[PDB]
């Protein structure tokens, strides 16, 4: 019911890097304090590393296991999205604003990173699971899918989204802000995919893949506190941070055909300012009465 | 969250197996001690609190003047004697959140629904004090409900027009589609809804003065109808709506059709801009035989017979379209176009459905014209003329385009009451001077009729609510009989109130006297047939109310014959969206969608449980999707014999309905006599 | 494959290092005798010729009519005698597919280039037969040039408008909005380019009456425009153009350039409608100084003071409306306004910028009106008075809405006859023949213009063309000095021809004594400064043609101020896009795009060599891209001090300038007094 | 030394169907005869097979053993044209050109059409035989993939082809041409990876890696033979056809960096004919002059 339509939607947002001169950022780059250069560097390797996952193995696997010509097809073009056109033009952003020696050290430090690795780890153990034939674990990798492109990456684009909704570095997130509508229709799509496993359940098997849903969200939520402690507490911006995290990990939920499971909250409004039943032929007698 | 909205929270909770029903009491209770009565500006008399409002540009200096400070105090005691209470918070939230007046800057409340029935019935009156009291205990007794527009409007300085159904017809030509286009921006600016008849344009690849193929067609008029509504927004407060009708028949009816479709293209596509298709006779029965049927290029008829193919009867003009090898057409599948039709209603809910032979077979002034489509609402059924809007230096040549003021009766408070005769005739007075106060200084073709026809919609409300109230299902044959025997009352009344206020001002509606009321052939089925009820409880519900007889339509006969009818047009339902609301009523005559209503205002969720809703009358309040759609067609047909206009007919579907259920139900309900099907509305 | 697009492809085969130039007339040779003398209808006589076309609705017969056919017959043999032949197979081609009359199922040809002349001729005459072989002889020497309308349609019975260029003031109010969509679909679908002021209308979030935050915008309006625009398509061979412009200090200005973004939504982005940017010399001065510009609310500032912003002098009303409390303004960087100006032109060639104070410090008819905007071709600039549309019942205050008649000079042929006098007097008499038979009945403000104001339109072409094949280069002095000598006469025998016919029929234009030519101050620089060629080759070009000197601009206004003027504005030079292929002529006085101009029509490949274009003038036919903008802004400012109207000024720029050199181009045209830029075109 | 350079080219290449009008080829398409709309429909279904498999298999599964991000990237494009672009764009013909009995009947032909399920069980076997870490196997198949590209598309590039050249179904033509441009690139790409695992053998395995690229082209080769002629026979062009798709063999070999092993021919003549601006701020001296 849905695959053309989306298939429309990804062909029609294509765009590529050198679209956006990121040159003029270095104008605001410059004002920025020692912190915030350091947290937009983490948070830029953190979004890089993770999108490289989904890339290589993400988009890829699902495609893999996933029956139908079309399906497959949108599913090939959302990865290409990742290789082609996200992780260029993640690289050129690092490039415009820092020299190679401080570009190595940072993908050193977040490579080396506890609450990065977790989440990543997490995320690659459901991919590396999938089982040729069973739509189960295929489930369990899409929900991990979805909680990647619809929620984990949001704690990273906050503060690309916090500088763009004040003036600052305008050209890198612009480029964040294509980045991210990509990844919420990778999210929306790949929830749908879901979703139609899902109602092929048993009431039985349905219940215990919600409580894997639920269970794998709170793993990924706790470490996603501690991951913005540790990257926002130097910027003053951890409290902001959490309600956004929360604010889209309700949006995945609902991406998977689930009710929300944190209470409505409102957000920063500097990263606001950023942001057929069935055809029946008529048999005839039906015009008597 | 508000101690008024944990208070309605607490009827989900089930306590002893029950809703608490007897909570939203008190949550109107707390809403009022305590947000109104904090919220309402107080004054220290009533002269200060008009003279305040009057010289503050709230109120209309007017219409008061017309009264001694004296008569306007005991029309406002009137309105507070009645100590009138509402039942439920969402009566008096929806109340005091829509209809009530506040300050310039929405912060306080100058208005108590006393204060606002008041205020109405001396607009109403028109400088009669009796007459102003008489409204004040018609409203305050909630027996008839002025519609949205007026109740809203009536008596305020800075208010919108008092109507707000328009429907103009196009003609085939640039002048009058850009006069159709402003026209309509005109009266979306005032806030009504205008429904636009596409009918008489013609078809995409055809002729414009000797260059062949250059029509857009109709979507192309349906895209600059859809910006025209969407610049026209009524200020940035609501929405501006709008309507276009096509005739089955009409060349560009697939065009038409696919401006709907979810993968429609955005140069296809409109958003604003509902749609309605008219469906002679001929279609049914070309689709009953499955016979391949024919689309026309209407400008090809137009040459050939000097006539447009909108205005001359497909039944008999059919064949000769047909045969005419100078009339251009295209083959089509009827039986196709028709599961179109059903899947198109499935997907969104367009297009409405107006069956022109179930209208023009028992319409009253087919001499005037017939009835080509209908509103935006589905109810409105009334003769229309074209008008030809001519080049700038020439004089246009203005015809009629529909426009009917709203009112509703409650079926619950008139039975109590036993007040139907009573109800009716006041209801009939008040949409009179509505419909003479009303002057719009930008559609010509609006005013002409306005002033011409004379034509008012009466409908009723509240007959779910007053049916389960009262122990008898709504499919239940029983429901039927109390239907006939109401709407044939409030027919009978509305005749007789028409033909008595025709007599008092000794002039009738244009080109009376070539309707049916004048030759008396309107009356045969009421001078024939008894409509008095066939059931003892039916019977029983109409104890102390004189139900006319078959004498007492021959003299109303004779009383119309003698002196006219005032009105074209009587008795039209609409859907009463929000006024029912107010008034503690179940919309229109449809039946109930849910038991307890679930919406969300603000951040915080209410419920509103159906009004009379209890442990004894449950299963009596049984939900529209739960219901047969026969038995509602049924219904809808037994009160469709007695309303002149037509009925808002929604069809409730379930998601387990396939096409060929929505058709089947299209289909006995042009068989049974309706006339317009407004909304397929899927579970 | 054809034989004349094979013999027209040798050109690009280099023989002996050089292209086949000369294959262009074996190539046009070819395609007459293979397919135009073939596919013309040849008749006995010139009677049954005119005959057949008068009696099939081909021809007019009112103005046939005026002329014995004794007289036609003289006319076309005077057409015929000079015996013209096209010099390049695109000339003829464009000719025989655009212009040239074809029968009703476009099979056979019914015109050569000789009769359509002398239709032309006969229809410009009005019943003279010596002023219809003058015209012929004017035509057919291809000295002038009437516009594509005129050329395509006099004397033509199905017949589009002779005016394409029509300028509409649009006034603030709802019903002044619906009656711009309603002219601008009325024009379009006669085939005319409408150009709209959008400054009058009041930004996004203002009041309607007295609810704020309620008005769309200028963008509603674009909208609206742009679906009136795609509507009124004509079939769509020719899709409706439209152009809006807006005060660069309008608040909504921003919005109004996002429409033209790559990047912009379907519910912003407008597509078939051209925008405009007005900038008065305080935008520039602002932006020069690096200060705060403030853009301002359209409707406060109405409201404050009585008048229209634009309608209001902003050099001196700026300061008083940054101080007034009362008006309404939004901080803008006006640095960051002319970047995005520069990166929406380089990005789309739009918008087109307007040098407000350029057209009206030399703006002949300010006591009219200032001139507040331009055409869709971005070269018509004449003062217009806003209309005051009313509701239907009232009477509508009409204003003046612009339009004008073009015609181009052929510099080349005019110089090579030594005709200038002759060729604009008669120029001059048959676009105010045009003017005179030219009658909309749906635009009441262009219809009151043209009868008041009677501008007409003469424009030039081949400048670049005379110059190359005179061994001249188009940046090069002599070249702006030949063109202020050519264009200061052309002005002299235009004025001189104006006043003769203001002698003649006794009337000049309306509020003609207002005007800078009634009080003498227009001719202050011509009987001052002497505009004789500085240079001996550019003289000798003028040898045998008398030059106007002091005395003779002496003697001119003199004659001026006691007969008066018949025209409020005369000059203007057009784009002339496809009539330069028919007179064989470079586009306009901008200078060439490409030496050979390759195009591909159909399935066929073809190449036009610019016209004279060979070895011993290759390198004075260089490119428009290849040449510094400066020099042609200078070119286009010393031909415009001569013109009173504008000059279609099209930038030429490579891919390797920046937004900054296009802002540097703008503001030396802005510096060096250019009235209008057209487009930004980057190759 | 070339993987920069591909990219740059493939993604400058990115177009859709989409842009190509097609209801020009309207006409010239009712005047064919049955045999040629036949022959036509078949041709085009063939080449659908053919870049669905490639698009949902080979190119995915290539990129999933051949190591480096941007030569990921190229891959993962290439792949998205195949499935989201190419095979696509014959539905966009079919949809326009015929009514849809004669597209489904088409869609059943090609799964049992014995030529068309041999050539795809040939090439999509050596695809799905790939074993991680093992050059070889990856050498066969990207052998089989530069054959796919270079070579099996040509029995059905031939016709579109020559009715472009003769100015019939010139839009159908121009999507064809673009298709071409396409795969003329990925056969290049392909043969240069499948040469870097070749030029690491020793000589002895050297000749066995061409012994296997032989024997499998001729073993395709004949195969398309009997394709051919059932498709082309009624037409008349079989013989031609052939010459065309010997010429092709050629150049797959080529691009494996092997030396033509058909003689050449004379091909058809007909076939033959078928073949932001940067923002700079303004500075104050630029507003006096
Ligand atoms: C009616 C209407 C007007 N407008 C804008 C367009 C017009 O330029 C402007 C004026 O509308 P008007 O038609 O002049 O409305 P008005 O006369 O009642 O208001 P006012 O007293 O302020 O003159 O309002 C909208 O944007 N949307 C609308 O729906
Ligand atoms: N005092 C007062 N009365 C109001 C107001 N709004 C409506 N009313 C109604 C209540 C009464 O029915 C009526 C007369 O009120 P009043 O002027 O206080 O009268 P009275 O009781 O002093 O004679 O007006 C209001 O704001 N103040
Ligand atoms: N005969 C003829 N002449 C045409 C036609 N179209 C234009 N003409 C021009 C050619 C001559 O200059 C002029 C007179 O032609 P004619 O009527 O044949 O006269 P004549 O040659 O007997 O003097 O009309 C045409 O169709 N036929
Ligand atoms: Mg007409
Ligand atoms: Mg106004
Ligand atoms: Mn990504
Ligand atoms: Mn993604
Ligand atoms: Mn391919
Ligand atoms: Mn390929």
């Amino acid at each position: 019911d849905f695959t053309q339509m989306f298939y429309n939607q990804n062909v029609k947002q294509f765009w590529l890097p050198e679209e956006i001169a990121l040159n003029g950022d270095l104008l605001t780059w410059k004002y920025l304090g020692k912190n915030e250069q350091d947290t937009y560097m983490k948070v830029l390797a953190g979004l890089t590393l993770l999108d490289t996952e989904q890339g290589n193995t993400g988009m890829p696997i699902v495609a893999e296991h996933v029956d139908g010509h079309q399906r497959k097809a949108v599913l090939n073009f959302m990865a290409m999205m990742e290789n082609a056109v996200h992780a260029k033009s993640y690289s050129n952003i690092f490039m415009t604003l820092a020299p190679t020696e401080t570009i190595n050290e940072v993908f050193e430090w977040v490579k080396q990173n506890k609450y990065l690795q977790k989440k990543a780890q997490m995320i690659v153990g459901l991919y590396k699971a999938i089982q040729k034939d069973d739509e189960i674990s295929l489930f369990k990798a899409m929900v991990a899918s979805v909680y990647l492109e619809s929620f984990l990456f949001y704690s990273g684009f906050y503060y690309p989204l916090y500088f763009y909704g004040q003036g600052k570095l305008m050209q890198s997130g612009e480029i964040i802000n294509l980045i991210l509508r990509d990844e919420a229709i990778h999210g929306v799509y790949v929830g749908l995919l879901a979703q139609e496993i899902y109602n092929k359940q048993t009431e039985e098997k349905k219940a215990e893949l919600r409580e894997f849903a639920i269970d794998l969200l709170n793993q990924l939520y706790e470490n996603e506190l501690e991951y913005t402690e540790d990257l926002y507490d130097q910027v003053g911006l951890s409290h902001d941070v959490k309600k956004f995290i929360r604010y889209n990990a309700n949006k995945a939920l609902m991406n998977l055909g689930f009710d929300p499971y944190f209470e409505e909250e409102d957000i920063n409004p500097i990263v606001l300012n950023g942001l057929k039943a069935t055809v029946e032929p008529l048999k005839d007698d039906d015009f008597y009465f | 969250v508000p101690k008024w909205i944990q208070l309605n929270n607490e009827i989900m909770i089930q306590k002893d197996g029950k809703f608490q029903f007897d909570k939203d009491k008190e949550a109107v209770h707390s809403y009022f001690v305590d947000y109104i009565n904090q919220n309402t500006v107080f004054f220290h008399n009533l002269k200060e609190k008009l003279d305040y409002l009057v010289e503050n540009q709230y109120y209309e200096e007017e219409f008061l003047s017309l009264y001694s400070f004296e008569d306007i105090k005991e029309v406002f005691k009137t309105a507070y004697a009645k100590k009138f209470r509402f039942p439920s918070f969402m009566s008096a939230f929806k109340f005091y959140n829509d209809y009530a007046l506040k300050t310039n800057d929405k912060k306080k409340i100058l208005e108590r629904y006393e204060d606002r029935i008041s205020i109405v019935a001396l607009f109403f009156a028109n400088g009669d004090t009796e007459k102003a009291k008489e409204y004040v205990n018609l409203m305050i007794n909630q027996e008839y409900q002025p519609s949205t527009p007026t109740f809203l409007n009536a008596g305020r300085k800075r208010r919108g027009e008092l109507v707000s159904c328009f429907l103009l017809e196009v003609n085939d030509s640039l002048n009058d589609i850009s006069r159709a286009i402003d026209i309509s921006m005109q009266l979306s600016k005032l806030g009504g809804g205008v429904s636009l008849n596409l009918s008489k344009l013609r078809a995409k690849g055809e002729a414009i003065k000797d260059v062949e193929n250059a029509t857009k067609g109709v979507v192309g008029v349906m895209k600059l109808l859809d910006n025209a509504f969407r610049y026209a927004d009524q200020m940035g407060q609501r929405q501006g709506s709008g309507a276009a009708y096509l005739n089955i028949f009409h060349r560009d009816i697939n065009d038409f059709l696919d401006t709907k479709k979810i993968s429609a293209d955005e140069d296809v596509r409109v958003k604003t801009l509902s749609i309605g298709v008219v469906i002679p006779d001929k279609f049914v029965e070309l689709a009953r035989e499955d016979k391949a049927a024919y689309v026309f290029y209407p400008h090809t008829i137009y040459k050939e017979y000097g006539q447009h193919m909108d205005e001359m009867d497909m039944n008999e003009m059919y064949d000769k379209f047909v045969d005419n090898p100078r009339v251009k057409k295209e083959k089509i599948n009827p039986r196709k176009l028709l599961e179109k039709l059903a899947m198109l209603r499935s997907e969104s809910g367009y297009p409405y459905i107006m069956f022109q032979d179930n209208v023009n077979k028992v319409h009253a002034n087919n001499h005037i014209s017939k009835v080509k489509f209908s509103n935006l609402c589905s109810e409105v059924l009334q003769a229309s003329q074209v008008s030809s809007y001519t080049d700038y230096d020439e004089e246009d040549e203005i015809g009629l385009d529909i426009s009917c003021n709203l009112g509703s009766l409650n079926i619950l408070n008139v039975m109590e009451h036993k007040s139907i005769e009573k109800t009716v005739k006041l209801a009939t007075d008040s949409l009179t001077h509505v419909s003479e106060t009303t002057d719009i200084r930008n559609a010509p073709a609006v005013r002409r009729a306005n002033k011409a026809m004379k034509s008012i919609g009466l409908g009723a409300m509240n007959l779910h609510g007053y049916l389960a109230q009262n122990g008898i299902a709504y499919e239940s044959p029983e429901a039927r009989d109390f239907a006939n025997t109401f709407f044939m009352m409030v027919n009978f009344y509305s005749i007789q109130r028409s033909a008595e206020i025709a007599k008092e001002k000794g002039e009738t509606f244009d080109q009376y006297e070539g309707s049916t009321y004048a030759t008396g052939e309107y009356f045969d089925k009421y001078v024939s047939t008894d409509f008095s009820p066939k059931y003892e409880k039916i019977a029983n519900l109409f104890e102390g109310m004189h139900i006319p007889t078959t004498e007492d339509w021959k003299k109303l006969k004779a009383f119309v014959a003698e002196h006219g009818m005032y009105h074209s047009y009587r008795l039209c339902i609409a859907p009463t969206g929000s006024i029912s609301y107010v008034q503690s009523s179940t919309a229109s005559v449809m039946p109930i969608m849910e038991r307890i209503e679930e919406r969300t205002y603000g951040n915080s969720k209410t419920y509103y449980p159906m009004p009379g809703l209890a442990s004894n009358n449950w299963f009596f309040y049984k939900e529209a999707y739960d219901m047969d759609m026969f038995k509602v067609v049924d219904m809808i047909a037994t009160i469709q014999q007695h309303i002149d206009q037509g009925i808002s007919f929604t069809l409730f579907l379930k998601d387990t309905m396939t096409t060929r259920d929505l058709n089947r139900i299209d289909l006995y309900a042009h068989h049974r006599g309706i006339k317009t099907i407004y909304y397929a509305r899927t579970k």
